[PDB]
RNA sequence: CUAUCAACUUUCGACGGCUGGGUAUUGGCCAGCCGUGGUGACAACGGGUAAGGGUUAGGGCUCGGAGAAGGAGCCUGAGAAACGGCUACUACAUCCAAGGAAGGGCAGGCGCGCAAAUUACCCAAUCCCGACACGGGGAGGUAGUGACAA
RNA sequence: GUAUAAGCAAUUAUACAGCGAAACUGCGAAUGGCUCAUUAAAUCAGUUAUCGUUUAUUUGAUAGUACCUUACUACAUGGAU
């Protein structure tokens, strides 16, 4: 566990130390053969077996906050950790490298994931209910909860009817594929296969509010955000012609402001009624941004940015200034905060899935109590 | 909370009964491996500092280094970890252990004296305990004794004396069979090895030459037929 | 879940048979490996007979053969440009067999100017196809991957040249 | 652990060797074409009685097969492998008969010094050197350049050197080692190619009986020249 | 047909996929504000 | 699609075409020799080799991409009738673009490594006749 | 000697400098004997190339380390792939001004030698040896690799190269 | 054996070819791309469940799917998806100082209140497994009962 | 292969020597067998092929690979249990 910046310190309590680590086999040979002397005090991990040995894809934390589900790539699996028991509860293999997973229950008792071989897989504790193939390739996943329906965006343009583009939406009380919502993606080559072209033709991100009204927002590769209203099942708005692909999409706690982002690396915080951007920030380099979420240090509101330059930037919302910047030293593919405060679980490319602790953002969560005493010890040592 | 006090340099150890959690209070919320002074413990313990290395709480559970849960927790131990030995090969077993956080619910604390003080613990630092066995391999004996090239580990090895049975016979010595000691039989082993190498290559050279002249012979006969 | 047996498919005459047995160990087929660009990540898999095969998951460099002149060099890999199997693979920047990808040209240009002498990309035996010269002036060549990155643990292949080169330029423009 | 009846019927066991029968170990000769050393000692030669007796005899260096001491009990010794026993100083060789059964022959040292082995195949080994595969699973490096497939070689058995060779020839006498006409010593008179698999030879005896055996089962012994002492 | 392997949406009910989750209606707004906002989007 | 190629012949050199004979008394056709067509399952162009059984037959459905269907007729002895009965068998074989396919001809095929679930044979020598449709019956 | 190399590089990193500061991981990975080729090809033609600003501050220590790894006899196997491919790799990935400073490091005593004067021969030079022949063999193989990888960029380095190789050739033929 | 089974497949791709992935390897085995099939009155397809070969005078002789409380995943090893282990869920059951801990099969007797063949001995021979002449073997033989007969 | 058992049993040139518990290391347990909804040329049997693959153990042969700027050197190899 280290401390990267001066003013607002970040703490990488768990995570890889090196950018290019060797084979674990050679590391074990060296450790059991030669003489070593490691920093035994501050070197540890907080959750046993928090790795995958090849890479990682996605982390989420349950609504109850007792279950951490995390997928990894080789022998493509997902581990589930009982965070009260601070260890690996189980580890289940699959047939291909997971793209995106969403939990359903407040515990881990039901999960689903869009999976690289064009599949939706449904996991119980008892096992794995039979997967459903979707016709066209997937990009992300969302779940209408007030009316149970999982919906995936897809790349390419539809088969017949129109040439708009599709978000496959199937209900769970009904079971069938209801209907792909018609979302225009852009013009394609007429001489092409059914799985689109290599340059464009993609819907990327879906995001839905679960406590406010819930406008189903979709983001398309020509930089175009659309809005569908549930209980109407039709298009409401089209806005935001941007230069980058729309890859960022999340609502606020009130249910009014949206924050979307362009793969040049430019975030725009919009209102749902004022088409002028409420806030604009171009940041980092040309590497495409990946994820963004609102969060409140319980007095003040702030915003996450995650992009694969090893850059995560916590911005302010009421001012726009940069609060904190963190360089995760390796690639990273997903970010999540614990719902309590202060800890950011980050899925990466490296072996060890790494989490950050901001003391100025919040306290240590209800299952690692001594992490505050550990930051305490770091301020003792420095 | 009894304390298993161990002096690793002198090689001695002693359990110490400890009442007065008011005296013990400085140990609380300290991770395994943290350095703590023994001056708060007792007036005899002036100038000492000691590290902690684990212990067992009530209901007898071990304390594994590297776990932050202060309560009892439930890990999954693989082969090469502490507090578990594998029943069979390749086994991963889920066991419950106590985290590194020294709480009030412990029963024994493993403590190790790292720097002494001016006073002496009576049963702890006064008593010396030797190492059980001396070094066996030749190079480690050489590093232990700082011998020169001509200084004969065969006569500088450790010896141990015992008495046998037979109603008090002569005392009897024992010597540890120095391993990495070069002998003429080792020399002849290596020499016979390289002799085997050169004999084999000599054989293949001879047979290759004879096959060369036999192929010249058979090609000459086939062309004389032609 | 994944297997290679043919019990579940239909008969040659178009019939369905129960043929209910259990998946044994010799019809095992392992999960695929999306070999992507990054630092070197290779997982070792022991297979029947105790053979080792190296599933390469993240690769940066491989070697490529400019064997027309008789050289080959270990260069980096920028990113895939076209793939005959899947446009999703072209999107997700995956390296498989027969995958055309732009590679760095600097060791090749170094070897060229060292051997023949004339600068390239800035006598009568040192001659270049003009399309290859344009690739050198841009500094990012078109090569193909022909080594199996999944079952060999290395990205190696030959540079593109001539008819295949122009064919793949036309395919990229398609 | 097959039964005595299911054991091959050409290494003989009487009606009292129990319901079981040993299986040969892994070695040069094939499973069906083997005579194990315990069955050679205590069932055919009867130089011992019991499994433990044969264990003791084979444990002391007393039975030598093909010039090398053999330790284990069930070492396979299928076909034309000389068996030198020094305490009796005898050498035994395994041939077949007209019916197709193992027949043991007694030989002294002069004819016991060499072996006659059929060539399985020939290739180039590592380093670019031709090597030669017998049916005894013996590999001879650097052979005579005329020795093709289905040749026969007289082997020194002391240095393993290629002492002589015999050529596959129509007009030569042979011995059969397989097929329904197994073990019928006679002369090769005809070869039929049948390119596409399973070439045939037509082999008659010395006394006017024609039959068709396949080249794989054919084992060349000599044109007239019976280089091994066949039993009279 | 060119489409067997899931390529067309077979609108067929699934036995195990029948009754997974009950709808829990979690919306903090009284729906009049929300559909009045859907009326008063950018367009009005 | 990608560019098709013979596996290890160097094309773009600034300084050939490989085709092997199967043997068995066969002759490679001239379209296989010089015709620039390329396919991996052709025994004269690809790396597929022919060994084992050699069979004949008559094509029935040539309307397929380089694979024919062969009706194999023979006489089945049933003991209850003590009579011979006609039985047709439906094979398949990978057809090379070297030869001129004719429907109803007499084609010799050869056993190869399994190229598909049904395709186990390669065509070697067609013999052109005037074979008719399904209504024709003959042992071949 | 690789242990002395590790201690020396630790000392140079003790010289806390902003020039060496962004490259210490590349230095230790070049030095670790199981990461040499991969660390080389991530150093050169990677995203984190040597910045030309403090290139004059980082190149000397990097080049002395490259000479150490190209001179090492411990970890090398046999054959051309044993240490010859390593030297060829280093010289192929090097640059020409870097090559000039490197050959300055490579020619120890023979950096400032003069083989020809205003007169023809310098017998006072040739009847005195500053180098053992083992080091001469190493120098000469090194320089053959340098020339073979250099090509036409030899022009600013002739007045040293020809002096070196001619001194070696004439001392050899005098030893004949 | 059957047309009270004449249409079947494309409802897990059905037949190709090309491209790759994975497999020890070939292969629609799987992922993209496009083509149109493939089977059938010479009996497809379905239905019924009643699931032999070789050794030739003869009879004899020899040989012949799914699971280890239940799904699901993983591990070693040349050879297993071992049920040997683990991991989570479910269904049981046991100990306790109530904080906690380990665990799942076969054989025998009764199965009316009235009934009837051993809870036997040894690896002695044949055979098998090991660092190995010596250790270990639930195949194998030896023994006991019988008026059911003969 | 690893013995300093604080294990026995001894002397006629003293690192060790004979026997040798425990322990580390290597091998072994792809069956001997039990239960029950069955498998209707797919298994199975003949008949081929592997130029489409794997193989511990078996026996046979088998591997020429130095120097190559450490030199004002190094020359009885390390650490763990």
């Amino acid at each position: 566990k280290l401390t990267n910046p001066g003013p607002v310190p970040v703490y990488t309590v768990a995570g890889p130390s090196t950018a290019r680590p060797l084979p674990d086999w050679l590391l074990r040979r060296r450790k059991r053969s030669a003489k070593y002397d490691p920093e035994n005090l501050n070197n540890f991990e907080l959750i046993q077996e928090f790795e995958f040995e090849e890479a990682s894809n996605c982390v989420r934390v349950s609504e109850d906050g007792n279950w951490i589900m995390s997928t990894g790539t080789y022998k493509p699996q997902f581990h589930v950790h009982n965070t009260r028991e601070l260890s690996l509860s189980f580890s289940r293999h699959t047939n291909s490298e997971n793209v995106t997973f969403l939990l359903l229950s407040q515990d881990y008792s039901k999960s689903v994931h869009l999976q690289c071989d064009r599949t939706l897989e449904f996991h119980t504790p008892m096992g794995c209910h039979y997967s459903i193939r979707i016709p066209r390739f997937g990009r992300d996943l969302a779940y209408l909860r007030q009316s149970c329906e999982v919906l995936v965006p897809a790349v390419g343009l539809s088969s017949d009817g129109s040439g708009y583009g599709e978000v496959f939406r199937l209900d769970l009380e009904r079971g069938q594929f209801l209907r792909p919502w018609q979302v225009d993606v852009g013009e394609d080559e007429p001489g092409s296969g059914l799985q689109g072209s290599i340059h464009a033709g993609a819907v990327n991100v879906a995001a839905v509010a679960e406590n406010t009204h819930g406008l189903c927002a979709f983001g398309t590769s020509i930089g175009t955000v659309e809005f569908y209203d549930p209980r109407s099942k039709s298009r409401v708005a089209v806005l935001g012609n941007q230069d980058g692909e729309i890859t960022a999409l999340d609502y606020s706690r009130d249910g009014l402001s949206l924050a979307l982002g362009t793969s040049t690396g430019q975030i725009r915080i919009f209102d749902l009624r004022n088409p002028r951007p409420l806030l604009k920030k171009d940041q980092g380099m040309g590497l495409p941004i990946k994820n963004l979420i609102h969060l409140t240090t319980p007095t003040e509101e702030r915003k996450l940015l995650s992009a694969d330059k090893r850059i995560i930037k916590i911005w302010d919302e009421q001012s726009g200034d940069l609060w904190t910047s963190v360089e995760p030293l390796v690639d990273l593919n997903f970010v999540t905060h614990v719902p309590d405060s202060g800890m950011i679980l980050t899925a990466n490319e490296g072996k060890q899935m790494h989490c950050f602790f901001i003391p100025n953002l919040g306290l240590a969560p209800r299952w690692c109590h001594f992490l505050d005493n550990l930051v305490h010890e770091m301020e003792s040592e420095k | 909370m009894k304390l298993n006090i161990s002096h690793p340099a002198n090689g001695s150890q002693k359990l110490i009964e400890v009442e007065d959690e008011r005296k013990l209070r400085h140990f609380y919320d300290k991770r395994m491996g943290a350095e703590v002074a023994g001056d708060p413990l007792g007036p005899e313990w002036k100038g000492y500092i000691l590290r902690i290395t684990g212990g067992n709480d009530k209901q007898g559970f071990p304390m594994k280094q590297g776990v932050i849960a202060p309560n009892r927790v439930r890990l999954l131990l693989s082969e090469g970890h502490s507090c578990y030995r594998p029943r069979r090969d390749g086994e991963r077993k889920r066991k419950s252990v106590r985290g590194c956080i020294v709480g009030p619910d412990l029963s024994v604390l493993a403590l190790s004296i790292v720097k002494q003080g001016e006073q002496d613990i009576p049963g702890l630092t006064d008593v010396v305990h030797p190492k059980r066995l001396g070094p066996k391999r030749a190079t480690k004996i050489r590093r232990f004794f700082s011998l020169s090239k001509d200084d004969d580990v065969r006569k500088y090895v450790i010896r141990r004396e015992v008495q046998p049975k037979g109603e008090g016979k002569k005392p009897y010595t024992k010597a540890p069979r120095i391993q990495r000691l070069v002998t003429p039989q080792r020399l002849q082993h290596k020499r016979h090895r390289i002799a085997l190498k050169r004999r084999q290559q000599e054989k293949v050279k001879e047979e290759a030459a004879e096959y060369a002249q036999i192929l010249a012979k058979r090609v000459a006969e086939a062309k004389a037929q032609k | 879940g994944i297997s290679r047996d043919s019990r579940h498919k239909r008969s040659h005459t178009g019939a369905k048979r129960a043929f209910y047995r259990k998946k044994r160990a010799f019809e095992l087929g392992r999960q695929p490996a999306n070999t992507r660009i990054g630092p070197k990540r290779i997982h070792i898999v022991r297979t029947r007979g105790g053979n080792h095969k190296y599933r390469a998951l993240r690769l940066d460099s491989g070697n490529f053969a400019w064997g027309s002149e008789g050289c080959t060099r270990k260069t980096r890999i920028i990113g895939v440009v076209y793939h005959p199997s899947n446009n999703e693979l072209v999107r997700t920047n995956t390296l498989t067999k027969s995958a055309v990808v732009q590679i760095d040209a600097a060791p090749f240009r170094q070897w060229y100017e060292a051997h023949y002498g004339q600068p390239l990309g800035r006598a009568a035996h040192g001659k270049v196809d003009p399309a290859l010269e344009k690739q050198f002036e841009a500094g990012r060549l078109y090569a193909i991957i022909s080594s199996r990155p999944g079952q060999s643990g290395r990205a190696d292949g030959y540079i593109l040249e001539g008819e295949e080169l122009a064919f793949y330029q036309r395919k990229l423009h398609k | 652990h097959q039964k005595r009846l299911s054991a091959p019927s050409h290494w003989l066991l009487d009606k009292l060797s129990g319901a079981y029968a040993p299986r040969p170990s892994t070695g040069p000769h094939k499973l069906r074409d083997c005579m194990p050393l315990i069955v050679f000692v205590r069932n055919r030669l009867k130089y011992a009685l019991n499994y433990r007796e044969t264990k003791a005899i084979m444990m002391q260096r007393l039975v030598k097969v093909d010039g090398k001491v053999r330790t284990d009990i069930t070492y396979p010794a299928g076909f034309m492998d000389v068996i030198t026993i020094e305490k009796t100083g005898e050498n035994f060789r395994l041939i077949y008969d007209t019916k197709g059964r193992f027949t043991v022959h007694r030989i002294t040292d002069e004819e016991a010094k060499y072996k006659l082995g059929k060539v399985k195949r020939v290739q180039l080994g590592r380093g670019g050197v031709p090597f030669l595969v017998t049916h005894d699973a013996r590999t001879i490096r650097y052979p005579d350049p005329l020795i093709k497939v289905n040749d026969t070689v007289k082997i020194d058995l002391e240095t393993g050197k290629i002492t002589d060779f015999i050529k596959f020839d129509t007009g030569a006498l042979a011995m059969i080692t397989g097929g329904r006409n197994m073990g019928r010593v006679g002369v090769i008179t005809h070869r039929e190619r049948h390119d596409g698999g399973f070439g045939i030879v037509h082999l008659k005896d010395a006394l006017d009986n024609t039959f068709a055996t396949r080249e794989s089962n054919v084992f060349v012994i000599g044109s007239e020249k019976p280089w091994i002492s066949l039993p009279k | 047909r060119r489409a067997s392997k899931g390529r067309k949406l077979r609108y067929t009910v699934h036995e195990k996929l029948q009754n997974f989750m009950a709808p829990e209606d979690r919306r903090s707004w009284e729906e009049h504000a929300i559909d009045r906002l859907f009326g008063t989007l950018f367009g009005q | 699609r990608a560019f098709l190629k013979q596996p290890h012949i160097f094309l773009n050199s600034k300084v050939r075409r490989w085709y092997k004979d199967v043997g068995l008394g066969f002759k490679t056709p001239k379209t296989a020799i010089e015709g620039h067509y390329i396919d991996k399952k052709c025994p004269f162009t690809g790396m597929v080799s022919i060994r084992g059984r050699i069979l004949t037959g008559r094509v029935v459905s040539t309307k397929m991409h380089r694979t024919i269907i062969i009706r194999r007729e023979y006489l089945h002895y049933i003991p209850k009738y003590n009579r011979y009965e006609k039985r047709h068998k439906n094979l398949a074989a990978h057809v090379s673009p070297a030869f001129r396919v004719e429907e109803g001809d007499m084609v010799v095929v050869g056993q190869c490594r399994p190229l598909s679930k049904t395709v186990r044979f390669n065509v070697l020598r067609v013999l052109p006749r005037t074979g008719k449709s399904v209504k024709k019956f003959q042992k071949f | 000697d690789i242990e002395l190399q590790k201690l020396a590089l630790k000392a140079i990193l003790t010289w806390k400098s902003e020039g060496i500061k962004p490259y210490q991981e590349h230095l230790e990975y070049l030095l670790d004997e199981a990461r040499f080729k991969n660390e080389l090809t991530v150093l050169f033609q990677g995203d984190n190339k040597i910045l030309p600003e403090h290139r004059s501050e980082v190149i000397p220590v990097l080049l002395h380390l490259l000479y150490g790894r190209a001179i090492s006899r411990k970890g090398a196997a046999s054959g051309r792939h044993g240490l010859h491919a390593t030297r060829l790799a280093i010289i192929r990935q090097l640059d020409v001004e870097d090559m000039g400073s490197f050959l300055d490091i490579g020619l120890g005593p023979l950096r400032a030698i003069r083989v020809v004067d205003e007169q023809g021969v310098r017998e006072s030079v040739f009847a005195h040896e500053p180098l053992p022949p083992r080091k001469q063999v190493g120098l000469l193989n090194m320089l053959e690799a340098v020339i073979n990888e250099l090509g036409t960029s030899v022009e600013p380095y002739m007045d040293a190269l020809v002096n070196s190789v001619l001194y070696c050739l004439v001392n050899a033929c005098r030893k004949l």
